[PDB]
């Protein structure tokens, strides 16, 4: 409906998301310095994943250069301070299962039991330059004190990926889906450049589809994969399927009905991996 | 009972996984017993004619012949439980998928009425495990709110073996293990298994297997497995049923064409056969057609220079000029013209084969395979085709899409993922691009 | 260098450097590398050669072995066809050779016992190995020289 | 690409290449993501403070 997309964009919507977006940037930095504060922040994490979706479903229908890209874009920059925080939270707390995921400070630590101590991390942290000096004190104040001697770096770093899953892939895509829209934007530029690490940790998880409807006009459809999809999908049974079934279409197979043998390719192997999820171990 | 069926289906699950592995000690076992059959030895003399093994300085190998052999037969045994584990829920899926969309779009068993495959497939219908290996259930009520007013609704309804139709609508709206098995639906399932190519393939493996045991030469016809195994010998063997319309009537020409240079012979140069040296008994083969033809066709397309050349020469004064010629156009037309037709019909047919697998390497590597863009329009940005390869235009995000539509709710689709998911349960495919893909109408617009 | 110095050992051994003139001139290499162009395709094709004639063997193994005399000596028969691995050898070399089939090293049919039997073994066995197989293995290399 | 390991140590690597200041290159370009000795002693910098 172009109706209501207009009569929002008209409307005093967009300093209500400047300011959904300016308290829910400072909560989450207030709220993970605490772990019995873990309820509140999940049911935040869903509502800013309900609003982003309300802002992904405002962008559907955009021509390349329309009037809601740019009203959306200048609700960002009129709103640079709060967005930058949500995005510097979604860097700082993934980089860090790749940041201890290196071999050097699990080697930085000789603890059996596994509970390393505050101070030596915090120079472990401090060598590399991916983190600053004010980001490794707003990490440890989030993380558990307990005496200063036991942060326990496994369960502070699964604890805020699974509710910061869909928000963090959804703030993605409404980044990618904003600049592959409106290009030649230095200020989107600087929008992709500050939330790098989400795009290409999300990179083989987004799928980029395009269907030709509504009078005539190509959109650009964004979905998700998950894991255990793409990882049937890179098998000998199902590719040697795949191999055999362009071969009989390229050659054989007619012009308007490739299409009625591709849908029938697809369903095929939707079967075949659910038989093979059956049979797995 | 329990825990004798999860060991059969832990059995029959750990076979299936090592599906490849299990066929590959199965060849190699099947050119192993070959290989040590190269040494036997007939001799009148004992161990008629006996077959017995020679080795030098080994006696261990004819218990290892007896051993492999029963180590195949189980092996081929394994493997056919196991292509009836995998694959053959696939192969019934294919089928009840078309007849399913046959029954209910075009109407194939209630409007017209038919092919061996159409008349099977009627004892299918009146099962009430029809839909059992198939994701679509409520086929039976799709095609009777479909066609059910324009005809007798109590005769499709005993078509289609819907028991109790104004009884089960009623009550889902509202609210011995062999014993239980249909019986119509299994003799259904194993009939078109037999219809499958594969399996009588891997039918004839079996039987074939088994009757190695009988005598341990008939092991020999398992190593013709190289010539379908890979792709590379099977095009060789597909060559000959490709162009076998056009085959079979040359050599039926070649047959009438020796055979009327038989009754040429037969009548005029029939003392001039003789292939006996002695003098004093004398084999003139060209006394009875039926062996005369018989000769022709044996020794004349093998000899590569005509009939002359087992016959005696023409130097005798009677008919000299008459058979000089006779054997020069006979020369000229079964082995320069006939002969280098079958074998010009079989390496084009050969060649022509592996053209089409090339080219469809290139028109894929070229062309896209859903919109209608050579990759000629993509030379404009460097690495551009394989830009709209991987992230744009990929096959395996197409199914990708609508993994994600089967698993998300109704209810939690937007407006154009409910678009897509409502042309495609009506079939229709008017929301692919076919030609245009980002980069022809906004190529203005974006730099 | 090396087959250089061993000419002094044995000066035959000075033959091999006229292959220089296959690799020298780019004219005669397309010759020699054609083979190895399609060298997966042909090493198949003699693997598909060697198991139907084996399997031509076996057929003559079992039921024409009577058939295999060579020796025109009565008093001293020497019939190839009683060991398998002897027989196997002597198919692979004659009858890819001859042109026109094994049934030119091999007595007439003129007797009833197998008549019909073996006038159709010859012809099926000519028209695979000779015929087919061995005009598409100069099938595979022409073209790939072509 | 294991034989070539072979060559990274020696002083002598850019002896028949116009470019020989390549380990000063790669140093500055990823000296700071991982440690700078052991980068060093796999490049076979002899003293390279
Ligand atoms: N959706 C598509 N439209 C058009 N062409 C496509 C599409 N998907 C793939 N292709 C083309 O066909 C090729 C298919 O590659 P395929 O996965 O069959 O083998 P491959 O690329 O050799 O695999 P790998 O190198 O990963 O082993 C692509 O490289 C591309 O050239
Ligand atoms: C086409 N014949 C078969 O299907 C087949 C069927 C049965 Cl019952 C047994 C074997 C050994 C078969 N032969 C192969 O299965 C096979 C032959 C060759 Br040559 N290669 N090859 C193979 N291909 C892929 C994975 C593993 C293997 Cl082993
Ligand atoms: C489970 N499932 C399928 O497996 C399926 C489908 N359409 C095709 N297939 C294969 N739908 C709608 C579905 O719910
Ligand atoms: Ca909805
Ligand atoms: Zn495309």
């Amino acid at each position: 409906c172009t109706g209501n997309q207009q009569s929002l964009a008209h409307s005093r919507l967009w300093d209500a998301v400047v300011g959904f977006l300016h308290v829910f940037a400072h909560m989450m930095m207030k709220l993970a310095q605490d772990s019995s504060q873990i309820e509140l922040l999940k049911e935040l994490l869903d509502l800013q994943k309900d609003m982003v979706v309300m802002l992904l479903s405002l962008l559907e229908g955009n021509v390349v250069n329309g009037m809601i890209a740019r009203q959306m874009v200048d609700m960002l920059v009129e709103s640079s301070s709060n967005v930058e925080m949500i995005l510097k939270f979604f860097d700082m707390f993934l980089k860090l299962k790749d940041i201890v995921g290196s071999e050097a400070f699990q080697d930085y630590v000789t603890d059996p039991r596994g509970l390393i101590s505050k101070k030596d991390f915090q120079k472990a942290m401090d060598s590399q330059k991916q983190f600053t000096g004010p980001e490794i004190q707003f990490l440890l104040s989030c993380s558990e004190a307990d005496e200063n001697e036991m942060i326990n770096f496994e369960e502070f770093a699964n604890r805020f990926q699974e509710p910061a899953r869909d928000i963090g892939f959804n703030v993605a895509v409404l980044l990618t889906n904003l600049s592959e829209h409106v290009p030649h934007d230095p200020r989107l530029r600087n929008f992709l450049e500050l939330a790098e690490s989400i795009l290409e940790y999300f990179r083989p998880y987004l799928g980029r589809i395009e269907i030709m409807g509504a009078s005539r006009r190509i959109e650009r459809i964004y979905f998700e994969i998950s894991e255990t999809n793409r990882a049937q999908w890179e098998m000998p049974q199902v590719k040697e399927s795949k191999r055999q079934f362009i071969f009989d279409v390229v050659n054989e197979g007619g012009e308007a009905e490739k299409m009625e043998l591709f849908v029938s390719f697809c369903e095929d192997t939707i079967f075949e991996m659910q038989i093979a999820a059956q049979i797995s171990e | 009972w329990g825990e004798l069926e999860v060991q059969r289906v832990k059995f029959l699950n750990y076979l299936s996984r090592n599906f490849y592995t299990l066929r590959f000690l199965a060849l190699f076992l099947a050119f192993a017993i070959n290989f040590i059959l190269l040494f036997y030895k007939v001799s009148d003399s004992p161990p008629n004619m006996v077959y017995y093994f020679l080795e030098e300085s080994t006696g261990y190998m004819e218990p290892a012949l007896w051993c492999l052999s029963l180590l195949h037969t189980l092996v081929a045994f394994l493997c056919i439980i196991g292509y009836n584990c995998l694959k053959v829920p696939l192969v019934i899926f294919k089928r009840e998928k078309e007849l399913a969309r046959k029954l209910e779009f075009d109407g194939l068993y209630i409007t017209e009425q038919p092919d061996v495959k159409g008349q099977w497939d009627r004892l299918v219908l009146n099962t009430p495990s029809f839909p059992s290996n198939y994701w679509d259930k409520f086929v039976k009520r799709k095609v009777l709110d479909k066609h059910g007013d324009i005809f007798g609704r109590e005769r499709i309804a005993e078509l289609l073996g819907m028991d109790l139709a104004s009884l089960e609508i009623t009550a889902h709206n509202e609210r011995t293990w062999l014993m239980s098995i249909d019986v119509k639906y299994q003799i259904w399932k194993f009939g078109v298994i037999f219809t499958d190519n594969s399996f009588l393939y891997l039918g004839w493996y079996m039987v074939m297997s088994l009757l190695g045991h009988y005598n341990n030469f008939f092991f020999a016809a398992h190593l013709l497995d190289i010539a379908m195994g890979v792709k590379t010998l099977r095009t060789i063997l597909s060559s000959v049923t490709h162009n076998g319309k056009q085959l079979v009537m040359t050599v039926g020409l070649l047959a009438v064409v020796v055979y009327l240079y038989t009754v040429v012979a037969f009548n005029f140069f029939r003392k001039f056969y003789n292939k006996s040296e002695d003098e004093d008994e004398p084999d003139m083969k060209c006394d009875d057609m039926m062996t005369c033809y018989l000769f022709h066709m044996y020794v004349g397309v093998r000899a590569g220079g005509g009939i002359g050349d087992e016959i005696e020469d023409p130097a005798g004064d009677e008919y000299e000029l008459y058979r000089v010629v006779f054997d020069i156009t006979f020369f000229f037309f079964v082995i320069v013209i006939l002969l280098a037709i079958i074998q010009g019909l079989i390496i084009d047919a050969f060649g022509e084969l592996r053209d089409q697998q090339e080219q469809v390497k290139e028109d894929m590597e070229t062309k896209c395979f859903i919109c209608g863009i050579g990759s000629d329009y993509f030379d404009t940005t460097p690495h551009g085709f394989e830009t709209h390869t991987l992230e744009e235009h990929n096959l395996a995000n197409y199914m990708f899409f609508l993994m994600y539509l089967i698993n998300k709710d109704e209810t939690e689709h937007t407006g154009q993922e409910s678009y897509v998911w409502k042309m495609y349960q009506e079939r229709c495919w008017d929301f692919f691009p076919a030609g245009d893909c980002f980069r022809k109408q906004y190529e203005d617009q974006l730099s």
